[PDB]
């Protein structure tokens, strides 16, 4: 770096290692400043100006900035591991102990989807939108919108494996950090997988709670038990109705969206199809009058026969749905 | 002000981050890059283009789609030194983008164009029975996925980079 004594003259590789270590540190400092700014520039004024309610703001911001001391803790340890030099010899042991604590962000990241829903709901509110415009016009925001600041933890979290691997790249075979960074990489991959899965679980539960059943026969325990929502979104049925389909790992649920006070609910349509009994059929363009990018799903129609011809937005959109459903079916028969 | 959101999409190895960096340093090249707004002028229009990187999100299918809401243009990226990265565009990334970003304009970008005539590159690919991506392949793929357009750039020589984000801005203003 430029901070370091000119006398300090090593290989290009170690300079890179020290640059990589330092880049991670600078990222932590930026992180801390922006989390404080998010609370102070967006949350607090909106609260004081009655632009949003306290409950609304708590739902949106949650514990966004609650783990500042976690990141400060890391900078402290890196600082104490730094020499009058400016150089850092070992960082693997620090990261191995510190990285598991990023568990703290599981809750915030899993509520981010719900927070975005409330924000989108506030697009109809002139006072909210004008305040957000005002922030965009001022230097502190760097022309970034509120959502960018709310997305700071998720955005930072997925950077850590890249930062760690860059440090490992410039770490000599003999150095003890080789083994330590490798463990630290496995650790962060573990916490990110867990955050990834819980976000999926929350999104799953989010839509499960919004399901509406007109007939009791339509209810199926495999829906409520779902923890992974593989694919969801709208498709056009043959009748022309825009259906909203939920592909859980074990069951596919077709729905018709319903106004419920600009709280969308999803009225279950016909019977949910267990992936166990699910048949997927590729249809050719023009096979059916709705005529492109269509496919069919049905029960293994030994069961009482229900089938749906569905139309995606384009050929590659069809592929997202077709592949997801096909993989789900294959996943089942792989485990029965 | 005119404000547009760009999200860059593609394989982790295709140099997505480098591209965003070089639109924002002979003194160092950062490994990671956070959200940044570039000021871009096209056809007498001043646009604030917010640049969202997706690096690191490739392996987390539940976290990744949070980058997609309110996107005005998708920068679909592959590297010319990697035919595999190009094949992942119709195979993986285009279906995902069509699903999460319906009716959002797409531009297709072939990065690392300086590696096309790199002898070392060509021999490494030749071992795997491959060759660098030809410009016609990018134009054809851009047609297939319904992209606004195709152009190439090199984050290394910075050639084409300015024009890429100007094309993205035009697509966004559509």
């Amino acid at each position: 770096m430029l901070d370091i004594t000119m006398k300090e003259s090593l290989t290009t590789r170690e300079i890179r290692r020290q640059e990589a270590i330092y880049e991670m540190s600078r990222g932590e400092q930026d992180l801390i400043e922006d989390l404080k700014l998010a609370r102070k520039a967006y949350h607090d004024p909106m609260l004081k100006l009655s632009i949003m309610s306290e409950e609304e703001l708590t739902h949106i911001f949650g514990d966004l900035d609650s783990y500042i001391p976690l990141h400060e803790d890391l900078l402290t340890r890196i600082g104490e591991a730094t020499k009058p030099d400016g150089t850092v010899e070992q960082i693997g042991h620090i990261l191995v102990s510190w990285l598991p604590r990023l568990n703290a962000y599981r809750g915030y990241c899993s509520n981010q989807l719900a927070a975005k829903a409330l924000l989108d709901q506030k697009k109809q509110d002139p006072r909210v939108q004008d305040f957000l415009q005002r922030c965009l016009e001022s230097p502190f925001s760097r022309k970034l919108d509120l959502w960018s600041f709310l997305d700071i933890p998720r955005s930072r979290l997925v950077k850590y494996p890249l930062l760690l691997k860059e440090i490992l790249k410039h770490t000599p075979k003999e150095h003890p950090d080789v083994q330590l960074l490798e463990d630290a990489i496995l650790i962060i991959q573990g916490v990110l997988s867990d955050i990834n899965l819980k976000k999926g679980e929350s999104e799953c539960q989010y839509y499960i709670d919004k399901l509406e059943y007109l007939d009791e026969k339509q209810r199926d325990p495999r829906i409520e038990a779902s923890k992974v929502l593989l694919c969801h979104g709208e498709l056009r049925s043959k009748s022309g109705h825009k259906l909203y389909i939920f592909l859980f790992q074990d069951i596919l649920v077709l729905t018709r969206p319903v106004t419920r006070n600009e709280r969308h609910s999803y009225q279950v349509y016909r019977q949910p199809i267990p992936v166990q009994e699910l048949v997927l059929e590729d249809l050719q363009d023009g096979d059916v009058r709705m005529a492109k990018n269509i496919f069919r799903i049905r029960f293994h129609d030994p069961s009482p026969a229900q089938s749906h011809t569905l139309q995606a937005n384009d050929v590659f959109h069809k592929q997202q749905w077709f592949n997801c459903i096909r993989a789900a079916i294959a996943h089942h028969h792989h485990h029965h | 002000a005119i404000r547009k959101k760009l999200v860059i999409v593609g394989d982790g190895a295709c140099g997505k981050t480098c591209l965003l960096i070089v639109n924002s340093p002979e003194v160092y090249v950062p490994t990671v890059f956070e959200n940044y707004v570039a000021d871009i002028e096209v056809d007498g229009k001043q646009v604030e283009l917010a640049l969202w990187d997706t690096a690191g999100q490739e392996d987390y299918d539940r976290l990744r789609p949070l980058s997609y809401p309110d996107t005005d243009v998708i920068l679909m990226c592959f590297s010319i030194d990697s035919p595999d990265s190009l094949e992942n565009i119709p195979e993986k990334w285009t279906p995902e983008v069509k699903h999460f970003c319906p009716n959002v304009p797409i531009i297709l970008v072939g990065n690392k164009k300086d590696l096309r005539n790199d002898e070392h590159t060509r021999r490494e690919l030749a071992k795997m029975k491959q060759e660098p991506v030809k410009p016609e392949e990018g134009r054809d793929m851009a047609n297939r996925i319904g992209a606004f357009g195709y152009m190439e750039c090199s984050a290394k020589t910075k050639d084409g980079v300015r024009e890429v984000f100007e094309m993205a801005t035009r697509a966004a203003l559509q």
